[PDB]
This record gives C-alpha cells, structure tokens and sequence, in this order.
DNA sequence: TCACAGGATGTATATATCTGACACGTGCCTGGAGACTAGGGAGTAATCCCCTTGGCGGTTAAAACGCGGGGGACAGCGCGTACGTGCGTTTAAGCGGTGCTAGAGCTGTCTACGACCAATTGAGCGGATTTGCATAACAAAGTCTCCAGGA
DNA sequence: TCCTGGAGACTTTGTTATGCAAATCCGCTCAATTGGTCGTAGACAGCTCTAGCACCGCTTAAACGCACGTACGCGCTGTCCCCCGCGTTTTAACCGCCAAGGGGATTACTCCCTAGTCTCCAGGCACGTGTCAGATATATACATCCTGTGA
C-alpha cells in the first residue's frame, strides 16, 4: 500500500488553489441561493448572468480575504486548526 | 483656416484630452473647468496606466506569454506595494491571489 | 425557492480557506461560514434591488451589483464601472 | 445605433510604449477601463472638494495637483506630478 | 461685517419639543452642527448620483427617498421615509 | 398682496426649507433641484435631530442634569445600534467611552 | 501596613478611565511633537490651538480603539498581559 | 525640536490602554504604541498640511486638520464640519 | 477549607458659594418669498428584438458516505521572573499674566479668462474579415514523499 | 539516532493539431476644434485687527526611580478524540440544444415644471445684558475588599 500522511496534501491544495482565477464553488447552487435571499425583498425579480458572476466573485473575495485573517487568529493562539471564534474575533475587529 | 487639431498631439499624450474636459465639466464636479486642467489630468492617468501594464507585461513575460490577463495584472500590482495600496480594496474578476504560505504551516 | 444555503457545500468552504492559506479546519466552520456569507449577500443583494427598484425595472444588471458592492467599501472591476 | 466610449484604445497604445511586442485580453482590457474611471472620478472628486473649500468656481491644473498628491503613494504622486505639470506647461507653449 | 449661518436655531427648537426642560451645552450644539451637515452631504451625494447613473439633471423627493435608504439602517429609514413623505405630501396639497 | 411665509411653517417642519433648497443646489450636488426634493430632506434631517436629542436628554438625567453636553449625545448613539452604524465612526470631542469591561480580567 | 493586591487597582483604573472625558496625553508635550514631525516637512508651519486639540482627540481615539482590539487579541490568546505582537495583529487584520 | 515623541510618558500610554479596557502592559508596549501612534499622527498633519498649503497659508486651521482626518474613515466632531 | 470582622480605604451624597457660560433681548441687512416669464427635461405611448426563463437528454466529474489511525488540541503542573504596588524624590506642565506683530480677513479695481454660439469635419465607433495564440491531447523526464532496513 | 536509496506518485517539460478570440480593415456619423463675442471670477494692492508666539515667575500635580513580593507566562508532559486521507457509491452540475415572449432600449411629441428675473421685508445674525446650573471646596455617610483569627 502507498499514501501521504495528513498535513501533506492540504498544502497542496493550497498552492493550487491560490495560484488559480476560477470559482471554488459551484454555480447553479449559488444562483438560487442569491435568488432565495432575493425574494425576500422583491417577488418577481430576475438577474442578468453577469449581474450573478459579479456577486459571486464579490463573495469569494470577502470569504477569502476572511480566511486570510482566520488564519492569522489561529496561528497567534498557536494553532494549524481554524475555529468559528477565529473567524469571529477576525470580523469584529474590522467593525462588523 | 487653421487646420482642426488634437490638443492631445499638444501636449504629447495618448490619452484624450477634450474628452476628458468635458468629463469634468460634467459628473457636477465644477461650475467650471480651466484650461490647463484636464491636460494635467490625462498626463496623470496616462502614467498610471503605463505603470500598471508595463509591470503586467514583465508578469506576463514571466508566465511565457506574449499577452496580458486579469491575472497578470493582479500580480503585477500587489508587486509593487505603490499601487497595491491605491488599489488595496480593488477585487479584480479572475485576478486570483499571491502564493503565501504562512512558514508556521510547512513541514519540517 | 428553499435551502440554498446548504447549497455551499463543504468541498467549496474548503476550497475558499485554501487560498486564505487555511490548512486545517474544524467541524463547526462550515456554519459559521455560511452564515457570514449570507450577510454579505443579503447586504449586497439588497442595495442592488433599491437600484434597482429606483430605476424602475426588474432585471437586475453587473452595474447595479457593482454599485452596491462599491460603497461598502469594496470596488469591483472588469465587470463595468 | 448608440454609441459609446471607453479607453481601451488609449490602453492598447500604452501597452505598446512599455512592451511593443506584447497585446491584451479583452478582459485585461475590462479591467483597465475600470481603474481608469476609478481613479478618474477620485481626482475629480477630490479636486471638486478643494474648490468648494477655498471658495472657487474653477478647477485648474493645481486643484488636480493638490488632489492628486492626497490620493497616490509619494513615489507615484511625484512622478505624476512631473508628468502633469510638463503636460500643462508645453500645452501653454503649443 | 461678515456673517455666518448654522443650525443652532433649529436644533434648540426640536429639543424643546422633546425635553422642554432641558438645554444645550456651546460643544453639544457644536456637534450637532457636524452631525446636520455630515448627514446632508451624504444623503445629497448619494442622490446626484443616483441621477447621474439614470443619466437625469434633475433631483425629486424620489432620489433623496432612495438615498435615504441606502444611508440610514432599515428602521431609521423607514421612519425618516414617512415624515419625508408627508412633508412633500402635504406642501405640494399645501 | 399675499404675505410672504417660510416654506417649514407650510411643510410643518423646524429645519428650514428655502436654505436647503439652496444647499442641494449648491456644492455642485445637481444641476437642478425639485420643488419637493428640499422638503423632504428637511424632514429626514429633523427626524434624524430629534431622536438624538431624545436620547440624550435621557442621558443627561441618569447623571441628575437639565441639560445635554457631549457626553450625554455619546451615550445615546451607542446606546442605540442604528444610530451606531450611521455614526459608527464618529469621534466625539469628550465623548469618553462605554464602561465596557471584559468578563475574563474580573477578580476571582 | 496596608496594601492592595495586583490587578485590583487596575480595574479601578481602567473604570475611571473609560468614564471620564478628558485629555489623557499632556497638552505641551503633544503639541510639540506635532511640530516636531510637521517640520520635517515643512519649516516656519504655524497651528491654531484648535487645530491642535483637533489632532490629540483623533489620536487619544485611535489609539484608544487600538488598544481595545489589542485586549481583544490577548484574551483570544488566554492572556492578560498585552504584548506588540497583539497590536500588530489586530493593526494586520485591519489591512493597516 | 527633537525627541518629543518621549513626551508620551509610560503613564499616558498607560492610561490610554486602560481606557481601552487594558488591565496589564508587557514593556515591549511602550515603545510599539509610540510607532503606531506617530504613524497614525503624521499622516494626518501631512494632508492638514498639504491643504494648508493649497490654500496658500502657513497657520494650519482646525478644519484643515477636519478634512485630514475625514478621508480616513474618521468624521470629527465638535471642531466644526 | 470557609465564613465573618473590622480596618482602612475609596466613592457617593448633601451643603453652601459664586461665577461665567448660557438664555434671552435689541437692532439691522441680506436672502428668502411673491408674482412673473420662457424653454428644454422628463413623462408618456408605441415599437422593435435581445436576452432570460424554462425544459430535455446524456455524460461525467464532484459531492456523500464510511473506515482507520495518527497529530494536534486540550488540561494540568512547576519554575522563575517581569510586572504591579507604594514610598520618597525630582521635574516640568499648568496657570495667569505681559507685550509684539505676522498673517488672516475684508475691501475695492481691473483684467484676462472660460462659457457660449455657429460652422466644419476627422477621430472614434460598430461591424466584417483574418490568422495566430492559447487550448487540449499525449508521452517523457524530473522533483519530491515516505518507508525499511543498515552504518 | 539518522541516513540512505529505492519505490512510488505527482508535477513539469516538451511535442502536436485545432478553434475561436483578438487584431486589423472599412465606412459612417457627430463630438472635437476654429474662431469669434460676452460678462465676471480671480489676481492684486492695500489696510485693519485678531490670534499666535515668546517670555516671565510660582504652585504643585505628575512623572521618575527603587524595592519587595507575587500572580502570571511559559515550557513540558500525557491522554484522547477529531480531522485527515483513501476507496466505493450516488448525486446533481455541465454542456449543447431549442422555443417563447417579457422587458430593456429606442424614437417621437407634449407640456409643465423649474431656472432666471425684479421687487420687497422679516428671519436670522452679531452683539449686549441678565441670571442660575453647574463647578468648588468641604464635610459626611456608605460600600467593598484584604488579611486575620477562629470554625
């Protein structure tokens, strides 16, 4: 038998997916969800397909760049795994 | 008569000069715009305009390609921390991001 | 419709960690996540409708998504504007 | 039909003076047509504001100047402004 | 000699309304003066604008409605949507 | 002859209306105003004072006052989460700041 | 002798402090090194005293702010004591 | 003048942390929080200053060091604006 | 271990006092309001046709699930030192003057400056061909893990 | 202990033919330039006066610096269970295709709403005058917390 051992291939994946542009989530699921919240203001609404790419993009770069300072949260309290209060700390510093 | 002639060939620009007056006479910026203003303006946005690509042509080179994406841009400018800053809330569509792994995370 | 929410699967919160250099990650991060990720689109999508709206329309267009994505602080290219 | 515009043939010459040899994507091009109007309407914008303040009705080379340096880094306000003053002083001249 | 104008007159007015017992301090008002003209400028901005994008000269009572929203969070708006309503409603049948 | 009135009488408002006017047409914000457009601002604007004013009045008496100082108009934007947004990043002269302490540094 | 233990005068501290509204910083030490950075600039540069009371309240509620969202990051770390390597988290989340 | 930044002494950057709900300082603060404060302190005399200069005048107003500290995300009040 | 005493300490409450920061009054001058015209901006109806919505079938990666085992999270414990408290001793910041004048602020005059209009026309636009770059396919060569024993 | 070296898996390098996105050409307006005028914001000189700078002396609150002791931060260890990586199975997302019509974008008319005008007067402003809520100093009473003995 062969394998890597934890911890070698999520860098991997990391490098990957930072040197890459495309989404990392999916689309069809993505559109309903923008449509679900949308209905909550308006019935009857409709999107043009470059008004959805926009918003997904939008979204990934918020998650991303929170990650970023997720990271850097875990890491100050020595640790690899990140926790819903790094996230948390991370956001409220920035005023939200 | 005087030939009709582009005041952008004046002042040694690429970029539009009258254009760009107009521009400013309107978006309700001013009542009024002087003459010498939108010129200054076009030298300016020209230079940065150059900036940025002369810096996403070096990146694209790097990647061995004879042409310029969204993500050479977004290298290119985070790679000069100048424009990293004016554009640091700029999300750019398929720009990616930079390589950064935290050295705390690598084996060892 | 219904439940899109859990239509961000985990596979893609993984992913979205990945580029923020995120390596390893615990159980309870995935609904923590979608719940910050809907604020954002409910705050997004939600100016882009008064847009919208203002203008009298129905369609929702790239301009009125990067407007209101603009003023909170946030400016989008490529998609016009 | 209508028409527009766009600054994606001045981009394209730009391009040229850095790296003759190298051409753009459409998409590259998109994202060159946003920085444009972004940074345009900034100066605009800020240069509008130094004109209301000292009581002014006319935006001139130096409300651009001043507005230009409170918006770039020290090192791209320098050379913008070297760029900017000649642009005005030739024009004079032409 | 030269004049100034400011909101101190207004400001002291809608307190009696509310507090009727009550006065303000030189720095209280002071501040109330920033907080009037910050809010103007933000809800005028947003309004030009609005009309700038939908490519209009003119400003109503509909893109100062809009920009209301936009500004104030979902309850202060509302609230301030209806008293905006009704002084237009009324001046216009008045 | 009919007698001139200020426009706030007939709008039932405080803030005056005719100044407005002006104002929106000023600064460059458009090229033209609405007959409506100024009378509804005013009425946001006073909406907007009286709830502050509301507030720290309140404020004013948990300290036994008869009157507001910068202090009182401090407690009651942060006191209110609305009015916290809108002016969440306000620097008050002599505001000071909420008693806020974190649980974890109490004695025990 | 009479003594009062470690930390309990610091709260004390930390409550009179969070509820009064003056200056905290000394006004001529202040005021002189505003002009100490500004003539690095510029040399015969004059201020209203206004203007200097302007910029120590912005300053007092910078760094006011700053420190809150220091404590913030010490006590996610189980700390009490704050140490630069907080200040400079919660500045780096900031994007500062 | 010179060496004025020491003029923030050890008990106002104490205080200044006690407000912020600071119980207990390291040593290595003192000397961190006068960086930071400087920064944030110099880039707004520099726009004050550059407006001041805009304007053609050598005594720097309060509303010059207003329109400083506004385009940061800091609306003053109480000083005029 | 645990509570309670009390001792000292610090904070809150009541009183008198007085003073200067507010509330209110007077007179005066632009700026807001009537009553008026003239002209393009916005509103309306009518029309085209582009783009979104909706559904279909078939193919295929991408998500779900479950298993097994090691890595990191967590809790407890011991060491020593870096900070906090409080005393006594320096020091320099407020405070309340004093005097000088440099620069801010307002007035009045004259000018070149930009807005406006009307005529003329070439820079830029959309749309139609062209072709070479980037894409995808495929096989080989090089780089990086992770054991299983040995020096 | 740790170091091969070998087996293995995965990434990179180099071919190859093909498709469509980008580069360039063609013909058509209408926004940019010319060349005049008109009226006024902006530059300048001048003068008046306020606010900032500098200096002085004295009180004293606040900043230095030292010494003693202690909770705190840190490193180290030891369970244990949660998350990783892998293979097998199931699901729903893409891709390409086709049809229908709703709504975005367009023109062409109409008027009515607002800019711009003169005239008039009173609401808001600066500047005085009067007062009383809040600041000072002081005594007084009430909470709270640290260390000690005694259960």
């Amino acid at each position: 038998p062969h394998r890597y051992r934890p911890g070698t291939v999520a860098l991997r994946e990391i490098r990957r997916y930072q040197k890459s542009t495309e989404l990392l989530i999916r689309k069809l699921p993505f559109q309903r969800l923008v449509r679900e919240i949308a209905q909550d203001f308006k019935t009857d609404l409709r999107f043009q397909s470059s008004a959805v790419m926009a918003l997904q993009e939008a979204c990934e770069a918020y998650l991303v760049g929170l990650f970023e300072d997720t990271n850097l949260c875990a890491i100050h309290a020595k640790r690899v795994t990140i926790m819903p209060k790094d996230i948390q700390l991370a956001r409220r510093i920035r005023g939200e | 008569r005087a030939k009709a002639k582009t005041r952008s060939s004046r002042a040694g620009l690429q970029f539009p000069v009258g254009r760009v007056h107009r521009l400013l006479r309107k978006g309700n910026y001013s009542e009024r715009v002087g003459a010498g203003a939108p010129v200054y303006l076009a030298a300016v946005l020209e230079y940065l305009t150059a900036e940025i690509l002369e810096l996403a042509g070096n990146a694209a080179r790097d990647n061995k390609k004879t042409r310029i994406i969204p993500r050479h841009l977004q290298l290119a400018i985070r790679n000069d921390e100048e424009l990293n800053k004016l554009l640091g809330r700029v999300t750019i569509a398929q720009g990616g991001v930079l390589p950064n792994i935290q050295a705390v995370l690598l084996p060892k | 419709l219904r439940d899109n929410i859990q239509g961000i699967t985990k596979p893609a919160i993984r992913r979205l960690a990945r580029r923020g250099g995120v390596k390893r990650i615990s159980g309870l991060i995935y609904e923590e996540t979608r719940g910050v990720l809907k604020v954002f689109l409910e705050n997004v999508i939600r100016d882009a409708v008064t847009y919208t709206e203002h203008a009298k329309r129905k369609t929702v267009t790239a301009m009125d998504v990067v407007y209101a994505l603009k003023r909170q602080g946030r400016t989008l290219y490529g998609f016009g504007g | 039909r209508s028409r527009k515009e766009s600054y994606s043939i001045y981009v394209y010459k730009v391009l040229k003076q850095v790296h003759p040899d190298t051409g753009i994507s459409s998409k590259a091009m998109g994202i060159m047509n946003s920085f444009v109007n972004d940074i345009f309407e900034r100066i605009a914008g800020e240069a509008s504001r130094l004109a209301h303040y000292n009581k002014r009705s006319t935006i001139t080379s130096r409300e651009i100047q001043t507005a230009v340096r409170l918006l770039l880094p020290g090192e791209l306000a320098k050379h913008a402004v070297s760029e900017g003053t000649k642009a005005v002083t030739k024009y004079t001249s032409a």
